[PDB]
């Protein structure tokens, strides 16, 4: 008759990341409030969000 | 003038492994979509 297979209901994913992880987009919460007459800008390149 | 008796092995074969094979774990293990496409085919695998 017939078979039977378990029943596969999990899953398991695994990835290298290829560019290096960014950890910059923590920067909005930093100590240092910026002001209108600074408001200082930091680029970001070569980064993953 | 002189004799002796010698001796002499054979080896015969008789039987041999009985192999079964299932369509069913074959083409369309345990895919959905692979049963219906075979199913279309009728009586190709009942025969092997």
């Amino acid at each position: 008759l017939s078979g039977f297979t378990v029943k596969p209901v999990a899953t398991v994913y695994r990835r290298i990341p290829n560019l290096p992880d960014c950890d910059i987009d923590n920067w909005l919460n930093n100590v240092s409030v910026p002001s209108p007459l600074n408001w200082e800008r930091r680029i970001f390149s070569n980064c993953n969000f | 003038t002189n004799f002796t008796i010698a001796g002499h092995e054979e080896f015969i074969q008789t039987s041999s492994p009985k192999v079964t094979i299932d369509c069913s774990a074959f083409v369309c293990s345990n895919y959905a979509a692979c049963h219906d496409l075979l199913s279309e085919y009728g009586t190709f695998c009942d025969n092997i």
